[PDB]
């Protein structure tokens, strides 16, 4: 988009940081003696009470689900603020190429 | 509390003075006591919680 | 052909399940047609090489085509409503909600094993004035006078009043054809008749799937208060013998042990079998009495040892 | 502001048309009515299209054509001082360390690892948010 | 743990059940309860007594087969019951946990795992040494005593020790 | 009861014939023998929540519970009539005996505790580990019934303290003991678990360094 | 613009010549800023020779034995890609 | 100080019973200080040697140990001016990033002190944070060889 | 992997006093012997109990119980084929229930021994179950059910 930089790049930064240490925490089940999370990816739901599958993998992977979410949800927050506001002085949003 | 602060702060002071070279040509011998100083914390401290016979 | 073109779908052995590998084999005709056409068009645009021959003369340039895209934005259109036509008449015909089913199997399925209950037999020409038990079913309303507090609260539940541990949903019958991690459980039933099965899950939601139904359901917990059809309908099984059948959902570990068996024996053989089920005997000894097989000859309840290099 | 805008009521009245739709044809032709699931999530995603939407508009209302948003714009129209950009700053990986810490209290149950992980994200949000405010020190 | 009475009663095997550790002391006839001044300081030596406490472990029977002995030791167990020293081998702290079903005594001042099953021998952690198996018995009145002293010193070891 | 046994059937029938024999005999590495366990150890296992345990693995955690009062007594009694052993203790009423448990002693109490229980839970009944991704749980919520039963039966790495080698009255005493503890407040402060020496040099590293090293950064200049 | 340049002369003593230069490291001069590379590969040696010597002990266990194996032919090969560019010149 | 001695708890003694030779905790670590020699103790592989008629107990090593330790914290500045030869008269500090050698054998020192005391806590960290608890001491044991390393490699890397 | 296929909890025995033997198409659970000792052993000539349950594993049957005798003579008042699929308790362990006052069968089978030989718990002793399918030796221990610890005697300090 013709840009120097995106537009809260700390934010970005954050982004990147928060998921590979949420991604960290979650994939942290496997040095548990239990394991890791036994529930299925879609952890439907009575499989995921703490009667089902009561290891600290199961928490561990839903804690570290939920900051790579949040770190998801700034990296979305800083994009769409980088195209809306950041652009170049010639690229209409019907010029920006498709990727964007 | 103060024991274990002692300890502490004594860790934090060598590190710093190590970190930044406080040790070299004047002051070896201070860093030399400060070490043995420090053993004698580490061990006095040892003999303080084990005075109560727990 | 159609074996072959059916993608490795079953023959069916009820109506619903026929009609429904008939829709399987129309919807993938249609899908590889659309696949061939499309590989054919990259493929062929693939010819579209940089041939040396051309000199410094770039292509038409020309992207921006407005009735060819609207063409080929229509007919998919056209395609899916077709689709989901026949989607929609099939599917009409998956739960038809007879109120008089000949046999209503009680599928409860707990933890890494089923269990069938033989609810109610009720054949049409007149016979089987059968029924399931049903004293079985407890609630656990902790209605007490009174909780830890001196009085006041006089808690009456958590869930509409009621203790999560309540199993009122699971309904219980005479006849169950429990399955053991060492015995597969088989679930006897009569060809040529409508089934209906009433589906409950014991402790964790899970899956109900017989492959040679074309047809597979989710045992919920509690499938009332999570606004779930659990019972359904099949018209008929012609074929009989045996068929295996799998939890197809999230067990737990051992999901991949809940296989069951589904026998489908002749009306009179079915008789004979509730006849000596009624009198004190296993599913094994009551299938055998009527000269089939005790245990189950699709499936075998394998090792419960955790693997093959565990010592024994 | 007015593309980024029309985008988003063009999403917002989809949405909304898709909840309307869900929450007729649940509450009646479903077994219990209303999922209140799908249709609560339908309708909170409407409306979160329908704020950033209506701020959209707001701006574009409140805002000339930038040159961005025109056409035929050149290079030299836009160029001038853009705003602050933040440059190198160490105090997003506290954060996240901070928030991790949080995290696997909160996963393995550690009230003492909670109250150490939220003190953390509080200081280096802290520092982050000071981080190019804090003044010189005055001795 | 009564306050200061009879602190040491006689023992019996039916006490103690299959998976079931007890320490147990060396309470002699002489050594009786504490009622009087004499006695409770004979008492209190046996309980002052860094290498007299002993851990008395019953092994399921259906474990039975899978116990492994030590040379000079193969009698040491009375029936299923066997006495293993509580002291370390590592630094002479007392090896308290027991674990039944995977038959691990456990020493927590450096996590020092033992081999119940197999003579008490060190099977993770510092320790190098097999715990010393204290021979025991029944008595007549059906007590258990121990069958002779420890064939090795007990504590940690030290610089004249394995000769 | 009969009509006890038969919803303590039902109940097992289908939620852990898969684990242990519809014959309550262990299926061979899924689950142990049911027979002879007792009441006391159906209580204190499903109680805790752990027998519908869903995983075999190191160590089967507590959770909780999957049945309700009534539902345990009800398996309970129909392992009981099986095998036939340990029965979890009652009063007067006849419900699950909770106050009644409570020793009077608690010194006599505390060196039982010390001696047997302390080995591996803690000074104060925290928890502690084990050998190989096990531990022994903190004694806090188990509540004086539950500790009795565990004594009583020994779960999984526990010693099974019979009746013989903890007589009823010291089994009452270390269960007031393992209250009192639990729920004593830590006099001197907040109490930093029960474990001593970790949380206490964490804290100081954390508390008292950072707030030493931060009014050191106040008064100090930077340079 | 509350702020002023700083010239410092520190007493300079090797004559830091051999080992380290300024474009490496930029603070050759400043202080110890040079670890011979025999010293490294030497601690990396004995490294995976303890890592090794390890699997000797009391553990019944082979988990341990692997992961130690794994660690330390991690380390060798790091040595050894070290050294054999060192020897090249920093090729491949 | 005043506000830790009365807010937070230091060495609740009652609930520690009189010693006894017998009555043993799960816990059972030395205040922080000595943590790293507990640590020590743990992560070392039980190692003994047994001459003519004699042992040489696995906690000999720690003994040594400290010696190393000591020995080489108290002599560290003449090992300095051996190596590097600063023998000049220094009373300019020197910022931890322009020494990148001694800031990165600190940081190992550092991450082998962490790695020891922790490893004291092997037993509280598998109970609380869910660990086996060899495969705790198995990291420890690991890592007082790899964990010095790579803190040197990126505290080098990091000064520079 | 903690919980691989070798697992702690899995492989776990029964924390009961009795051995388990799985030898045979018949499971043998919870096998041990009630004989109160008041003494150093048990005299030889008084009868002691025992007690076990055997469990049919496969539907397909072995419910004779021969003569499950050893050294002692074992015999089996009021014998019956009770394993079906099912649970065959001979006797009455300490804690055991009976849902009504009348007996089916009168005893269910209760298992007595003359010992001609002394025992003392804590021991093991071999007890050959023969069945029509086969025969196994189990080594039967000896169990207190619930019986509370016997007074010892006041120490005499000298
Ligand atoms: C659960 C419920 C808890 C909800 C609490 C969240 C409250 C936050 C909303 C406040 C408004 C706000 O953020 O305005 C931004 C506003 C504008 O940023 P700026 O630095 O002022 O402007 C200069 C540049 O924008 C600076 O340029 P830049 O490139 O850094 O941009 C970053 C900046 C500006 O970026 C933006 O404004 C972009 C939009 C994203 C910001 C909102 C996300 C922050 C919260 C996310 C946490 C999820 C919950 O945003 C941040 O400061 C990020 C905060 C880091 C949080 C990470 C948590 C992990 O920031 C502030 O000035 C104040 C922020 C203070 C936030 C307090 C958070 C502490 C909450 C913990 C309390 C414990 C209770 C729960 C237990
Ligand atoms: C992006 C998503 C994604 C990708 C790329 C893949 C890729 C692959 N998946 Fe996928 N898979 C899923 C997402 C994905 N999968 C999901 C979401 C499920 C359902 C999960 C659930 O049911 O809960 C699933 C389920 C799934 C199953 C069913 C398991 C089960 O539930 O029983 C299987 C079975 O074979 C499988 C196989 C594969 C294979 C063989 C590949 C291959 O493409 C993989 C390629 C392999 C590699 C690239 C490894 C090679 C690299 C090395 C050898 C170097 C390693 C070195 C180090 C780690 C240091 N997948
Ligand atoms: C020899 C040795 C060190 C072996 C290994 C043991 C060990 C330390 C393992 C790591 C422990 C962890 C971090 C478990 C969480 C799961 C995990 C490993 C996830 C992946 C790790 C990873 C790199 C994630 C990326 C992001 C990241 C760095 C996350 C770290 C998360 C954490 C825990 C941050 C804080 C660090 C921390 C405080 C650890 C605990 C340290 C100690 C000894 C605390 C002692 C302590 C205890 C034990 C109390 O109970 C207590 C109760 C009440 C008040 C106070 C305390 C208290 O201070
Ligand atoms: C130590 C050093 C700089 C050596 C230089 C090179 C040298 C002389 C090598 C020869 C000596 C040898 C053989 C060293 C190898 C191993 C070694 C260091 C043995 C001696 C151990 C000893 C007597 C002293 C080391 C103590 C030390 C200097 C620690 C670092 C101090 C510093 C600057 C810490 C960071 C400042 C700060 C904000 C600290 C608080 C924040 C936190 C939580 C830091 C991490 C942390 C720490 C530091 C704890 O001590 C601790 C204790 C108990 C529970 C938890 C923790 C914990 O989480
Ligand atoms: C300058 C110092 C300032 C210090 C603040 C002082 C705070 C004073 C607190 C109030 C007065 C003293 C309370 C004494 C009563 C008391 O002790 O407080 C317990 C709580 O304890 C916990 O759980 C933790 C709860 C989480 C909140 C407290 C966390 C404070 C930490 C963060 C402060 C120290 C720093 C540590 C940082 C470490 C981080 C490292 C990065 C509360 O009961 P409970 O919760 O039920 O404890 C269970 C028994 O019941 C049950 O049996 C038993 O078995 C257990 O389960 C027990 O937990
Ligand atoms: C500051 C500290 C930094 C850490 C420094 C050290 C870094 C080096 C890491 C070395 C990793 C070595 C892992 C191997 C370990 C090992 O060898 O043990 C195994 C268990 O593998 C595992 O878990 C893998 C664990 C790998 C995780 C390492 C992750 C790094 C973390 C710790 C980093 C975060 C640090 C945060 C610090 C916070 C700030 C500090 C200020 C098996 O034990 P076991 O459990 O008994 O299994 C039985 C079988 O044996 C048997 O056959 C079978 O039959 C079964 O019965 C089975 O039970
Ligand atoms: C990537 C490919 C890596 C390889 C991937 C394969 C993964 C498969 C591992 C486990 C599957 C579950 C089985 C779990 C059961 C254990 C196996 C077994 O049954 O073998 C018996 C003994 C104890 O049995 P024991 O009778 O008491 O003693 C015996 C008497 N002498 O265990 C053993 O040998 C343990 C041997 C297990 C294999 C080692 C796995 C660790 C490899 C780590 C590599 C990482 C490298 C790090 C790099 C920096
Ligand atoms: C999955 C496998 C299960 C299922 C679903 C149940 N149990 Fe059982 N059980 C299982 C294991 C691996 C163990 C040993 C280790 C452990 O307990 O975690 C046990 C043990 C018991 C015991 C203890 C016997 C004793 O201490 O002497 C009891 C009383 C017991 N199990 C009963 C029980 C009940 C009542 C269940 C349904 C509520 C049940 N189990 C399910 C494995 C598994
Ligand atoms: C290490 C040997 C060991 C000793 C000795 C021991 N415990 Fe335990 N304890 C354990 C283990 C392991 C568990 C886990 C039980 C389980 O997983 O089912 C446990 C569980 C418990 C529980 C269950 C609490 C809960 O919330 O689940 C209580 C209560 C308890 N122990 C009390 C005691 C008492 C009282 C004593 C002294 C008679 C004692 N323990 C001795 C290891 C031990
Ligand atoms: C059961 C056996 C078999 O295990 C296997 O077969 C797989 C083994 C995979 C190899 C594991 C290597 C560990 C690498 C450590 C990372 C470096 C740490 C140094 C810096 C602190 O083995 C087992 O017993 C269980 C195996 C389970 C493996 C799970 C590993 C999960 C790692 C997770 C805790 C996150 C590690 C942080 C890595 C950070 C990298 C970016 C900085
Ligand atoms: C603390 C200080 C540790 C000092 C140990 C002094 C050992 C002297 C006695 C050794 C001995 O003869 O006892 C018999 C031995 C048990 O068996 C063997 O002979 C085979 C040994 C194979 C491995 C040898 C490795 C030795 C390395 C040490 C020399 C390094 C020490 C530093
Ligand atoms: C122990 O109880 C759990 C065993 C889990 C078995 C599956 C192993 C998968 C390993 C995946 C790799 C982990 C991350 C590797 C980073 C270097
Ligand atoms: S004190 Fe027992 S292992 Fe060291």
């Amino acid at each position: 988009i013709g840009a120097p930089d995106v537009a809260f790049p700390r934010l970005n930064a954050l982004s990147f940081w928060l998921f590979l240490f949420g991604a960290l925490i979650a994939i942290a089940g496997f040095i548990t003696p239990g394991g890791a999370a036994d529930f299925g990816w879609t952890a439907y739901s009575p499989l995921t009470d703490a009667i089902h599958s009561p290891g600290a993998g199961g928490d561990l992977w839903i804690m570290g689900l939920a900051v790579g979410g949040l770190g998801t949800i700034l990296g979305g927050v800083n994009m769409i603020t980088t195209v809306v506001c950041m652009r170049a002085p010639g690229m209409t949003m019907f010029r920006m190429p498709i990727f964007t | 509390w103060a024991a274990l602060m002692f300890a502490a702060s004594i860790m934090v002071h060598l590190a710093r003075i190590f970190f930044t070279g406080a040790f070299r040509r004047p002051r070896e011998a201070n860093w030399v006591i400060g070490s043995l100083l420090l053993i004698l914390a580490m061990f006095e401290g040892f003999f303080g919680y084990s005075l109560p016979d727990d | 052909w159609s074996d072959a073109l059916a993608l490795g779908w079953p023959t069916g052995i009820t109506p619903e399940a026929k009609l429904n590998r008939e829709l399987w084999i129309g919807s993938v005709i249609a899908s590889f047609a659309v696949g061939a056409i499309v590989w054919g068009l990259i493929f062929w645009t693939s010819a579209f090489h940089r041939k040396k021959a051309t000199d410094t003369e770039l292509p038409r340039q020309f992207g921006y085509n407005m009735p060819l895209e609207l063409t080929l934005t229509v007919i998919p259109f056209l395609i899916i409503s077709v689709l989901f036509y026949f989607t929609v008449v099939v599917q009409e015909r998956m739960m038809h909600k007879d109120p008089n089913p000949e046999v209503v199997i009680d599928v409860t399925a707990f933890q890494w094993n089923w269990k069938f209950g033989y609810q109610k037999i009720a054949f049409a020409d007149g016979s089987f004035d059968y029924d399931g038990a049903d004293p079985e079913r407890k609630e656990a309303m902790t209605s007490r006078p009174e909780g830890k507090d001196e009085h006041g609260i006089e808690k009456v539940g958590p869930i509409r009043g009621m203790t999560p541990e309540d199993r009122t949903y699971l309904n219980f019958d005479k006849i169950e054809t429990l399955g053991t991690s060492s015995e597969i459980p088989v679930l006897v039933l009569p060809a040529g008749k409508r089934i209906e099965f009433v589906l409950n899950s014991a402790d964790v939601i899970h899956g109900f799937w017989v492959p040679e139904f074309l047809f597979k359901r989710d045992v919920l917990p509690e499938p009332k208060a999570n606004n779930s059809d659990n019972v359904f309908q099949v018209s008929e099984i012609q074929q009989t013998g045996a068929f295996v059948g799998r939890c197809t959902e999230m067990c737990g570990t051992f999901h991949a042990m809940m296989n069951f068996e589904v026998r489908v024996v002749e009306p009179n053989d079915f008789k004979a079998y509730i006849d000596q089920r009624n009198a004190g005997k296993t599913n094994a000894e009551a299938l055998a009495a009527i000269n089939q097989p005790p245990l189950a000859i699709t499936t075998e309840p394998f090792e419960s040892r955790r693997g093959e290099l565990v010592p024994q | 502001m007015h593309i980024e805008a029309r985008l988003f009521e063009i999403l917002t009245a989809f949405f909304a048309l898709a909840a309307v739709v869900y929450a007729v044809l649940t509450a009646m032709f479903a077994t219990g009515g209303v999922e209140w699931a799908g249709t609560t999530a339908l309708v909170l995603t409407t409306g979160l299209t329908l704020i950033t939407g209506t701020f959209f508009r707001f701006v574009a209302r409140r805002l000339d054509t930038r040159p961005e948003d025109y056409e035929d714009a050149e290079i030299s129209d836009g160029a001038g001082e853009l705003g602050f950009f933040a440059p190198h700053s160490w105090w997003p990986i506290l954060i996240s360390l901070s928030f991790s810490t949080a995290a696997v209290g909160a996963a393995l149950w550690l009230p003492w690892l909670i109250a150490a992980g939220v003190a953390f994200v509080i200081t280096s949000v802290c520092g982050l948010v000071f981080e190019y405010y804090w003044g010189p020190e005055k001795h | 743990g009564r306050p200061g009475e009879s602190p040491f009663v006689k023992m019996r095997p039916e006490d103690i059940d299959a998976g079931g550790m007890e320490t147990v002391f060396p309470w002699r006839e002489s050594d009786g309860d504490g009622t009087t001044v004499e006695s409770e300081h004979k008492l209190t030596e046996i309980a002052m007594g860094v290498r007299n406490p002993v851990m008395l472990i019953r092994i399921k029977p259906a474990d039975m087969h899978r116990v492994i002995k030590r040379k000079g030791q193969e009698s040491f167990n009375f029936g299923e019951l066997f006495a293993y020293t509580k002291v370390c081998s590592h630094l002479g702290c007392p090896s308290s946990l027991y674990e039944q079903q995977t038959y691990r005594i456990l020493c927590p001042c450096h996590q020092s795992q033992f081999d119940a099953l197999e003579f008490a021998k060190p099977i993770f952690g510092p320790a190098a040494r097999a715990l010393a198996q204290l021979p025991i018995t029944i008595d007549e009145d059906g007590y258990l005593v121990a069958n002779g002293d420890f064939v090795e010193p007990v504590g940690p070891a030290f610089w004249e020790r394995k000769s | 009861q009969s009509a006890l046994l038969r919803t303590g059937k039902q109940l097992f029938e289908t939620s852990c014939v898969s684990c242990h024999g519809a014959n309550l005999q262990g299926v061979p590495d899924r689950g142990p023998s049911l027979i002879g366990t007792g009441e006391a150890a159906v209580y204190f296992q499903v109680s805790t929540g752990r027998m519908p345990a869903m995983r075999g693995e190191a160590q089967a955690p507590s959770k909780p519970p999957h049945f309700d009062e009534s539902q345990i007594d009800a398996l309970g009694a129909y392992v009981q009539a099986n095998g036939g052993g340990p029965t979890v203790p009652r009063d007067d009423h006849g419900a699950v005996a909770q106050e009644s448990l409570i020793g009077g002693d608690v010194a006599r109490g505390g060196d039982l505790f010390r001696l047997n229980c302390a080995s591996c839970h803690n000074f104060t009944g925290k928890g502690g580990a084990l050998s190989s991704g096990k531990y022994a749980p903190d004694l806090g919520d188990a509540n004086p019934a539950q500790i009795y039963t565990a004594m009583l039966t020994g779960p999984q790495n526990m010693p099974k303290f019979s009746d013989r080698q903890l007589t009823p009255d010291e089994k009452r005493d270390i269960v007031a003991y393992v209250r009192e503890s639990a729920e004593t407040p830590s006099y001197g402060g907040y109490g930093l678990g029960g474990f001593g020496p970790a949380p206490e040099g964490m804290a100081m590293w954390i508390i008292g360094m950072v707030a030493a090293i931060g009014v050191a950064m106040w008064i100090g200049s930077r340079a | 613009m509350s702020s002023t340049q700083d010239r410092s002369q520190l007493d300079p003593e090797v004559e830091r010549h051999t080992g380290v230069d300024v474009e490496d490291v930029p603070s050759a001069e400043w202080g110890w800023s040079h670890m011979p590379i025999g010293v490294m590969h030497i601690g990396g040696l004995l490294s995976a020779a303890f890592l090794l010597v390890m699997m000797r002990g009391n553990h019944v266990g082979h988990v341990e034995d692997w992961f130690l194996i794994g660690f330390a032919a991690v380390i060798v090969a790091l040595v050894g890609r070290n050294w054999w560019l060192r020897r090249r010149g920093w090729i491949r | 100080l005043g506000l830790m001695g009365g807010l937070l708890t230091i060495n609740p003694i009652w609930n520690l019973g009189p010693y006894k030779p017998s009555q043993v905790s799960a816990g059972s670590q030395p205040d922080f200080y000595m943590m790293w020699t507990d640590g020590l103790i743990r992560l070392w592989p039980a190692w003994e040697f047994y001459p003519f008629g004699h042992t040489i107990p696995q906690g000999v090593w720690v003994a040594v140990g400290m010696g190393l330790v000591f020995a080489l914290l108290i002599a560290y500045p003449f090992i300095e001016k051996k190596v590097t030869g600063d023998d000049a008269h220094h009373n300019l500090l020197q910022r931890p990033r322009d020494v990148p050698v001694r800031t990165a054998i600190g940081s190992m020192a550092i991450a082998l002190y962490l790695l020891l005391t922790f490893a004291c806590m092997n037993d509280i960290i598998a109970l609380k944070f869910h660990i086996s608890l060899n495969a705790t001491t198995w990291i420890g044991r690991i890592g007082m060889v790899v964990l010095p390393a790579i803190v040197y490699f990126v505290a080098y890397r990091w000064a520079i | 992997c903690s919980a691989g296929q070798i697992s702690q909890t899995t492989t776990q025995e029964p924390a009961v006093n009795g051995v388990n033997a799985q030898a045979g198409q018949v499971s043998l659970r919870n096998v041990h012997l009630r004989a109160p000792q008041q003494t150093d052993y048990v005299e030889p000539g008084t009868t002691v109990e025992l007690l076990f349950v055997a469990a049919n594993d496969s539907t397909e049957s072995n419910k004779l119980k021969s003569i499950t005798s050893d050294v002692g003579e074992v015999t089996l008042t009021g014998d019956s084929t009770v394993p079906a699929d099912g649970v065959l308790i001979v006797g009455e362990p300490d804690g055991q229930i009976q849902a009504v006052e009348n007996a089916e069968a009168a005893d269910a089978v209760t298992a007595e021994v003359e010992l001609t030989k002394p025992i003392t718990n804590g021991l093991l002793y071999d007890f050959t179950f023969t069945f029509e399918d086969g025969e196994t030796t189990v080594a039967v221990p000896i169990s207190a059910g619930e019986q509370p610890r016997r007074p010892v005697p006041p120490a005499g300090p000298g």
